[PDB]
Parts: C-alpha cells; structure tokens; sequence
C-alpha cells in the first residue's frame, strides 16, 4: 500500500537540452502511516532523466567569396561559401572564352551515340555494349559469343556502387555491373 | 447497502502504411493487441511488392528551373517566391498549444496537432496518457523586418517569444540572427 | 538493373543515378503492464447490559 | 524474424531463412577502397581532368573534414552527411545520437626546400 | 528482471572487381562529359 | 543526382513557362501549392 499517498507531479527538467533531472514524492505522517510500517517498505522520491539528447550547434555557414572567372562550354559563374540554403549557388555568367578544344575521343575504337568509347571488337556481337543499342544497330551477322542465356549475378550492383567515406551512405551508382 | 462501479475503456488505432495489407493489421487491433506473425508478414511482402518512398533527402525545388524561357530570371523570382511562402505563414504566427502540442497553418487557420492519446480544442484534455518527460519547449518568433542592405547583411533576429521556456523544456534549437548578401537585384539581373 | 530481392528484371533510366538492392528493415516496441489493488475492512461490535 | 524478435529468445527455426534471404540479396559489410580519381582514365582529356580532379579532393577534404563535426557521446564516429553530421551507433548501442582524429592545421608557409608540411593531432 | 541482447553477422558471397580497364557506367560516363576544363571546385563538387 | 539536364514533367514545364517576366506572386504561389517547396535528393524508401 504505497499509492495511498499520491505522487505529486514532475518537476521542471533540470536544463534545457544538456542534462536533466526531475523528481517528485503528500505523505502525512497519520495512525494509518505508523501502524502499517510504510517507511520502510515504500519509497518516497522517483527521479528520472529528462532531455538526455545533445546541444547540436547550430549549422552556421560563412559569407560569399568573390566571384570565380568562367571558362566552360556552358556559361555558368561559381560562387562557394563555407542548414536551409544552399551550400553553392550558380548563376550565368558572361564567358570571356566559349567552349574549345572539342574533338572526337575514340582514335582507334567505337564511338558510340551516347558518348561511351568501346572497343570496335565489341561490335555486332549480339550483345548491348554501348548501352543504347548502337554497336547492334543495323549488324547484318553476329557472332554468338555464348551458347545459351545465362542469368546474372544478383545484387551484383551493389559492388559497383561508388563510397563516399564521409558521408556513410556510400554513393549512387558509378560502374556498370550489367556490361560483360 | 452494497455498490459497484466497473469502467474499463481501451482503444487502439494501428497505422499500417502494402495497399490491401494495410487494413487486415489496423483491424486486427480489435481484441487482439499482439500482430500476428503470418500477418506481418504478408504485411512486409506487400511493402517489399510497393515502395515507401517517404523519409528521404530534399533539395530546393527552385533549382530545377534550368532551361527555359528567362531561365535566371524566373528562378530568382521563385527564390524570393518561396521565401515570401515561408515565412508568410510559418509556424510562428501561430499561439503556442497547450500540452506540448505543434500547431501548424492550413490556409488561414492554426490547428494544434495533439500528441497521441490526448484530445480537446488546443490539446488541454486527455493528459492521463503522456509517457513523456513534459514541461513546456522553446519556440522560434517570426523574423522581424528585413535588413535594408547596408552591406549587403541580414538583420532577421529571430529571438524568444510569449511561449518562454517554463516547464523547463529546451529553448529553441537554431542561430538568433542570421546573415547573407544582398543580391543588388542579382547582380543586376546577371551582370 | 539485376533481379535483387523483386522482380525478375528492373529497368532503370540516364535521369536515375542508382538502384539499391540491400534489404534493411527495423522495429521498436514499448510494452507495459501493471495493477493497482486496494482492500479496506472495518468491523466494530458493542454490547452493553 | 525481425517480428518475431519480440519474444525471439535466441530463436533459430527463422535463422535459416533469414541466411537464405541474406544469400539471395547481401548487403555490403566488409569492403576495401580506393581512390575514385584513378577511374577516368578513357576520357578524350584524361590527365588533366584527373589532376583537376585530385585538386577538387584535395580541396573538399580541406573543406569537409570528420573532425568539424561534434563528437559522439560513446565513442561514436560522427559522419558529415550534407550540412548535418550523423553518429554511427557501434554493437550495443542505441538511440538517435547513439579517441579520433582532430583537424588538421593551416599548410605551412612553403619554405626554401619541397618541403611543406601539415600536422594532425588526435585529440 | 531480465535483459538479453543477441548480434550476428554472415560473410555471405563476395567478388573482387578487377584491378585495370574497368567499364563505367552510362550516367558517370555522361555527368563526366560535362565538366569544365579550367579547374572549378564548385563544379567538381558535384560529381563527388 | 541533382544536376543534370533532368527531363521535366509536361505540366511542370507548362506551369514554369507560364510563369510571366515580371515578379508577379499571384503565379508563383498557385505554383508552389501546385508544386510544393522541395524536390527529393536520395535516400532509403523505408516503410512506417
Ligand atoms: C492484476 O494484475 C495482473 C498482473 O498480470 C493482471 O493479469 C490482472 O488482470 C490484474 N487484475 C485486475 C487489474 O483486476
């Protein structure tokens, strides 16, 4: 018989976000109090944290730089600081130069119409090396480079994903795992 | 003279979100407080069979605004748009609601959301389930007027309001003052 | 995009960066249970004569 | 199984689907890296965007470092995700925010000789 | 009272990606394009 | 990913184009009822 003398309400937490403390205990020392022996058997304070998380520090940004020249084959301007906002915003810019130095990549092998560069000896092979169907466009004959339609290996994108080591969420997709 | 009075009232409300699935636990909650083993997992098949899309990252909308007709233009327009949306109706303007309570703004209406198993018009009545610490927390005040551009900083000064912290709850979380630059019309509308 | 923990074969798009198939689920539970009883018995008995 | 773990007191009838569901669709726990710059490299202008590259890191490593985030209450290790930094919660630890390295200091004025030095301290 | 914890951890199939001429993937290769060739921290940031 | 030339939905690049010259809020904020205020990024898909 220890609710007999109700608990009165928490108190107010200690601090605000950094450690808190709270008790609460309307006891009256009567006949019925004495001849039961409730000193001894029932207890007279409960306390229990309140606001166990941390102080985080408020995400607090620096003020622009000055503009960053441009010379891209898109007219864009940089502009870094150091939250809400964005980290870094991008604007036009007026170019002093315009694109350049733009020529073919592929030399001595495929170029395919998505841009990727494959060797010509993975054309009209009855695959999709390009990614977009290109190399097996219009092949007149190709030669079966396997005998029968295997199944891949599963979850084997998850290897080929890039690792942001400080974020702690790896990456979106870098390397292709369906190309063979 | 002898006189009894008995009164037991216990009531649940599952939340399931599985298309189908999603009603067989809310119902289930009827007698039976324990989900089921086979139910639940026919529930996470039907949430493996159906994305969940909810709780990821956001980025500013605004920025998609990439190629179109007065492509920088409308895209800082849009920035001073949606700074004139949020804080137009932010939580702020709104009174503090009893019990803890997160008001929100539908239009122009405040509407406290009460905490689970409590109830009432500003979320005062129903306090025998809490399983809270309590107290009263801190919130932010709407941001006074904007500075003038004097050089090019912010003069927001976002400080403590009429809900002060008094049960001993933690003030409120984030910077007193803010600071920027000015755009000077971004940079004369891009140079 | 490979067959992982789903359908047999997914596909994706230039617009879309990754697909993940790593199956990651957790849970919580808060269970209580308690009873508050009381009995209270008085009896007197007088007789004078 | 993660339902039934409730009232699992080291159950095992679950365990073998639960290792065969792993074996049809694992997640990475154990992995070796390297540097993602040395991944271009058939590009029409390979060298110099890779040094670009090397270049950018250098200075994003510069910018963003583990150490600028506050550290974790039970020797957590406080990853920085976006402008928030997260605490990766070891076995035995729970909750929403469950020695290291500190931050490295200015680079030294570049002297007479190569050279130039930066020093870190694990505090 | 009693409290229990358990963990466990499978070293299920693996693979090694190969060491030279691996192929990368069509959005990598595309975003890659598109970099300036003046150095541009800003832009290099977001292929990171 | 976030930047990239990302095909836009027809009544999103309606509504954008639609969008006059001149700052006018009255668009602008049927467009970001319409719309909302943030486009996801990444992340899990995790149930609740
Ligand atoms: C008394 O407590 C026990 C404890 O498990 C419970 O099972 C029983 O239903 C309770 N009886 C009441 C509240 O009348």
């Amino acid at each position: 018989f220890c609710d007999h003398y109700a608990w009165t309400q928490w108190t107010s937490c200690s601090k605000t976000c950094n450690s808190g403390t709270q008790s609460r205990h309307q006891i009256v020392v009567d006949k019925y109090y004495q001849e039961n022996f409730c000193e001894q058997i029932c207890s007279k304070q409960e306390t229990r944290e309140c606001n166990w998380q941390r102080c985080p520090i408020n995400c607090l940004l620096g003020d622009f730089g000055p503009w960053s020249d441009c010379d891209p084959c898109i007219e864009k301007q940089s502009k870094v600081r150091s939250c809400t906002a964005p980290l870094v915003a991008f604007q036009p810019c007026i170019p002093s130069k315009l694109c350049k130095i733009e020529e073919a990549d592929c030399k001595n092998k495929f170029r395919c119409d998505s841009g990727r560069c494959i060797a010509r000896k993975l054309e009209c092979n009855g695959e999709n090396d390009c990614g977009d169907n290109s190399d097996e466009r219009d092949c007149g004959r190709t030669k079966a480079v396997c005998t029968r339609k295997y199944n891949p290996i599963p979850s084997v994108q998850l290897m080929g994903n890039g690792f942001h080591f400080l974020a702690g969420e790896p990456r979106g997709e870098v390397l292709d795992n369906s190309f063979t | 003279a002898a006189s009894g009075t008995q009164n037991n009232v216990l009531r649940g409300e599952p939340f399931i979100r599985g298309a189908g699935f999603i009603s067989g636990l809310s119902y289930l909650e009827l007698d039976n407080p324990a989900g089921n083993k086979r139910r639940y997992s026919a529930w996470a098949e039907s949430v493996t069979n159906l994305p969940q899309v909810i709780k990821q990252k956001l980025t500013p909308l605004y920025e998609l605004v990439k190629e179109v007709p007065c492509a920088s233009v409308k895209k800082l327009y849009l920035k001073w748009a949606l700074e004139e949306y949020l804080d137009e109706f932010d939580p702020c303007h709104c009174r503090p609601c009893q019990n803890g309570g997160l008001a929100t703004v539908e239009g122009t209406h405040c509407l406290c959301h009460c905490k689970p198993y409590t109830f009432g018009a500003a979320c005062e009545q129903g306090v025998l389930v809490g399983n809270q610490a309590g107290g009263v927390d801190g919130g932010w005040s709407c941001w006074s007027s904007w500075s003038p551009c004097v050089q090019g900083k912010k003069t927001r000064s976002r400080e403590c309001n009429n809900p002060p912290p008094s049960g001993g709850g933690r003030s409120c979380v984030g910077e007193t003052t803010e600071s920027t630059q000015c755009e000077d019309e971004e940079l004369e509308h891009l140079r | 995009v490979f067959s992982g923990d789903g359908k047999d074969f997914y596909r994706l798009s230039g617009n879309v960066l990754s697909y993940t198939f790593q199956v990651k689920i957790n849970n919580d539970f808060n269970y209580e249970f308690y009873n508050s009883t009381w009995s209270y018995v008085k009896h007197t008995s007088t007789e004078h004569t | 199984l993660a339902w039934e773990k409730g009232s699992s007191g080291l159950e095992e009838k679950t365990f073998s689907e639960w290792l065969e569901s792993v074996k049809e669709n694992p997640a990475v726990i154990d992995f070796e890296l390297a540097p993602i710059v040395d991944l271009v490299r058939n590009i029409p202008c390979a060298v110099t965007k890779r040094n670009n590259l090397r270049k950018a890191l250098q200075e994003y490593a510069a910018k963003f470092d583990p150490c600028q985030c506050a550290p974790c209450p039970n020797n957590g290790r406080p990853t920085l995700s976006g402008t928030e930094c997260l605490c990766v919660c070891q076995s035995g630890t729970y909750g929403e925010n469950c020695g290291q390295w500190g931050c490295w200091s200015s680079w030294s004025t570049c002297d007479a000789t190569y050279k130039r030095s930066r020093t870190r301290e694990c505090n | 009272s009693s409290f229990i914890r358990i963990h466990k951890v499978m070293k299920v199939l693996n693979f090694t990606t190969k060491a030279k001429d691996l192929h990368l993937s069509d959005v990598f290769l595309k975003a890659l394009n598109h970099l300036p060739l003046e150095y541009n921290s800003a832009l290099y940031s977001r292929i990171f | 990913n976030n930047p990239e030339f990302l095909q836009l939905a027809e009544p999103f690049w309606k509504e954008l184009s639609h969008l006059p010259s001149l700052y006018d809020y009255s668009a602008y904020r049927r467009l970001i009822d319409q719309y909302g205020t943030h486009y996801l990024q990444s992340g899990s898909l995790g149930g609740e």
